[PDB]
RNA sequence: GGCCGGGAACUCAAAGGAGACUGCCAGUGAUAAACUGGAGGAAGGUGGGGAUGACGUCAAGUCAUCAUGGCCCUUACGACCAGGGCUACACACGUGCUACAAUGGCGCAUACAAAGAGAAGCGACCUCGCGAGAGCAAGCGGACCUCAUAAAGUGCGUCGUAGUCCGGAUUGGAGUCUGCAACUCGACUCCAUGAAGUCGGAAUCGCUAGUAAUCGUGGAUCAGAAUGCCACGGUGAAUACGU
């Protein structure tokens, strides 16, 4: 089962399977199964080939996989080219939302070095 | 994101934008207010934003409508 | 009708103020069920004891607000006289409402 | 605890079976002061113990606990600049106390699914000894006999 | 505590009734989802020091801008100096 | 005539009654098992009634408010012992040994200034 | 449905009292002080906790809360206003929160608190929105009305040891709220992304019973920002041979 995006999970719930793909998570996973009329507890095993294309159609509406990866990256690359506060804050490797860079910026800034 | 319904701007700076259209653009205007937001009518008009020392020449562009004037003037000098 | 609710801060002040209203009413009149104790609201504050620094050292404060309810069941034209303006108010608030 | 000797306060017994020994056992297993979730693990372990081994209820864990009782322990001196270990006879109140502790600490090091199962597996290998608690009980005993000098 | 800041405070408090309070009825009911015109938002050229939640609420005696309780209307240091001299009714050492 | 006993346990006020009839447990218009008492503090309500000749001795109506699970449970424990005034001062002398008539003076400690909650002094830097 | 006569018992509520004083008994001790033990009692040897911090020390802290000696500036180190900074960033440390999970996560259902605060305020019920919230809009200056549907716990089901339905950082897109104003520099919500971390080196901190620990609520500050602080309750230990 290819299931739209290149990620192919197996031997898990339908709620777990949809969360693994990029651009789709726990909230939308309920909406995709509720639209097609599929239960949360059913596994990928014991599921027909015609039943796959219904879930494949709904996930294909919203932008997912490599298209959404570049959608966020292009909005960053555009925002960096504007010459703004947030733009210079991306490229230099520091927190954009306005967190403290004095201490506890270890996520966005990166590991300690001499 | 912020400001709810309607784009909040300053009154005095709106007259300077209408001056740039009606009387025509000449030079970059030195404005102390960072509170106003960029509009479509502000495209292709030179403006200048104060940030603790002197007004920086910030050129306005088509896609700058989505952000504020204050973002384009960094206050804290580094290096 | 004759629902009167009081307020006083002191641990024993209103006890003497709510005493005199009882024997004045029930002597000439009748009924007068008596003073209901009511729950005390206590506004507990805490402020820094030192003018500078010293987080561990502080002083605690409280203002106990004691309420009472009179409840006279008999509205006679005799007992309403000699009730008003023989209270001799010692800062005790009195209110006449339902 | 210098002048004031304690009164040794008595906890209440186990409400189901009536064993005061199991009342102390549930308290060691208890974490974050949750007695309700603690006993649920303990009872689940005890039911699987007597079923697997095919022995009686109360004496299954008792004989399992009796095997993990320490014979002796040592105390750190620090008197004349050199650290001396002096072996001493552990009391019956402290004997089962340390025994019930080393069952939970041994079960904590396992890589099994539930706390009821992993603790029951420790109780299962108490009678015939391959486990971690039976390795944990014999530690000071290897240091003991050598330290018999100091007494 | 710098009497010019208290003079600045007395100005700040004295503008609350004139420019706002009465004429601050504008923007409350008028600026809402009705029927738009942006000329109501162009009335914000007023002096601004009249603002309803601008004041630090300094202590009335000294003028300290820290520890100001709304009940007493005084700073923490002036609470202890007052309370130990009585003055606040039914106030004493809290212990329970 | 009715037979009354109060009791309480950590700000949990209870009101016990005892009558001579059937052995059904009524608590806040609900059964004993339907008062969720399955885990620890399951039979602490019937702890003072352990060492008695019972079979099916007494009616009981009990109503407790305040506290949580064990606070309401321990209020019924001490409440029934005061409600033994049907049997009066005879059977209490044996009940003195058990210590269920003892009202527990242990109450939750007040929070103190410069402490995290009542005892715990927050840590400090080195020496 | 205490909801409505009514009954005033009781819980709750708070004014005034009783009770716990080594005093009743036993033993030891110079026969005295006191100690150990027992009876009665709800509470026994300062009952538990708080307030209460001697004479003085460290020329300890606060001239920045105020007061005040002296000194100094005085068309300025004053005063007013806009914007900025106090929130920076190759680093180091302390104090907290949330974790690394099956005593737990997630979903549905369900039971039990106390202490508060509230009129320039807390906001039902109702309608709209997935939601934060918005409009309409009773009641109560407060044992009534409002915040408030407390959570751990418990009943079933799912997950079965993985960087995972563990953890939430960071970033993007799109919103609400307070206010002239949220870009520097916010809270909160929605969708999506899912860094590090799988019990932490030497070393170091607190606590002796309703305590450690864990899970929640409220208040002061305040227009709007608590994981801080203060206040409250729920569940609830282990171990004290010794100096
Ligand atoms: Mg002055
Ligand atoms: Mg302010
Ligand atoms: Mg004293
Ligand atoms: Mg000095
Ligand atoms: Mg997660």
């Amino acid at each position: 089962a290819r299931i739209a995006g290149i990620n192919i999970p197996d031997h898990k719930h339908a709620v777990i399977a949809l969360t693994s793909i990029y651009g789709v998570g726990k909230t939308r996973s309920k909406a995709i199964l509720a639209a097609a009329g599929i239960a949360e507890d059913v596994k990928i095993s014991e599921l027909s080939e015609g039943q796959i294309d219904t879930l494949r159609d709904e996930v294909a509406k919203f932008v997912v996989e490599g298209d959404l990866r570049r959608e966020i990256s292009m909005s960053i690359k555009r925002l960096m080219d504007l010459g703004c506060y947030r733009g210079l804050r991306h490229r230099r490797g520091l927190p954009v939302r306005g967190q403290r860079t004095k201490t506890n910026a270890r996520t966005r800034k990166g590991p300690r070095k001499p | 994101r912020s400001l709810k319904k309607g784009p909040f701007i300053d009154l005095h700076l709106l007259k300077k934008v209408e001056k740039a259209v009606e009387s025509g653009d000449k030079k970059p205007l030195r404005t102390w207010s960072r509170r106003s937001t960029i509009f479509p009518n502000m495209i292709g008009l030179t403006i200048a934003v104060h940030n603790g020392r002197q007004h920086v020449p910030v050129f306005v562009t088509d896609e700058m409508v989505g952000h504020k004037l204050g973002e384009f003037a960094p206050t804290r000098t580094y290096r | 009708r004759i629902r009167i609710r009081l307020k006083a801060f002191d641990h024993r002040l209103i006890d003497q103020a709510t005493a005199e209203i009882v024997e004045t009413a029930k002597r000439t009149g009748a009924q007068v069920r008596g003073p209901i104790p009511l729950p005390t609201r206590k506004e507990r504050f805490t402020v820094l004891i030192s003018p500078h620094v010293n987080k561990d050292a502080r002083d605690q404060y409280e203002i106990r607000t004691h309420l009472r309810l009179v409840d006279i069941v008999e509205p006679t034209e005799k007992t309403v006289d000699a009730l008003m303006r023989l209270d001799l108010a010692a800062g005790v608030d009195v209110q006449i409402s339902l | 605890p210098r002048r004031r000797v304690i009164g040794q306060r008595k906890i209440l017994p186990d409400p189901k079976f009536g064993s005061e020994l199991l009342a102390k056992f549930v308290n060691i297993l208890m974490v974050d002061g949750k007695k309700s979730t603690a006993e649920s693990i303990v009872y689940s372990a005890l039911e699987t113990l007597a079923q697997r081994s095919g022995k009686s209820e109360l004496e299954a864990f008792e004989v399992a606990l009796e095997n993990v009782r320490p014979t002796v322990e040592v105390k750190s001196r620090r008197v004349g600049g050199s650290t001396y270990q002096v072996p001493v006879e552990v009391r019956p109140v402290r004997r089962n106390a340390l025994a019930m502790r080393w069952i939970v600490e041994a079960a904590r090091k396992r890589g099994d699914k539930s706390m009821a199962l992993r603790l029951a597996n420790e109780l299962s290998d108490a009678a015939e000894n391959k486990g971690t608690a039976v390795k944990k009980r014999e530690d000071v005993h290897r240091m003991a006999e050598a330290n018999k000098a100091f007494a | 505590a710098k009497q010019s800041m208290k003079a600045r405070e007395v100005k700040r408090v004295a503008l609350a009734d004139k420019y706002f309070a009465k004429r601050a009825e504008l923007k409350a009911i008028i600026s809402d989802v009705n029927a738009r015109w942006n000329a109501v938002l162009k009335l914000q050229t007023l002096p601004r020091d009249s603002s309803p939640s601008r004041q630090r609420n300094r202590c009335r005696q000294t003028g300290r801008p820290h520890g100001f309780l709304r009940k007493f209307g005084l700073s923490r240091i002036k609470v202890r100096e007052a309370a130990m001299r009585g003055e606040i009714p039914g106030l004493k050492k809290a212990s329970w | 005539n009715q037979y009354y006993g109060t009791g309480r346990r950590k700000s949990s006020a209870a009101r016990v009654f005892i009558k001579p009839g059937n052995g059904k447990i009524v608590i806040n218009q609900r059964s004993l098992e339907q008062y969720f008492g399955r885990e620890t503090a399951r039979m602490v309500v019937r702890q003072p009634l352990e060492l008695v000749d019972m079979v099916e001795k007494l009616d009981l109506y009990i109503t407790v408010k305040g506290g949580g699970i064990s606070g309401q449970a321990g209020a019924i424990r001490h409440g029934i012992t005061r409600a033994l005034m049907e049997y009066d001062e005879s059977l209490r002398s044996e009940l003195r040994k058990a210590g269920f008539v003892t009202r527990d003076a242990r109450q939750v400690e007040r929070k103190k200034v410069g402490l995290r909650k009542a005892r715990r002094r927050p840590q400090f830097s080195k020496r």
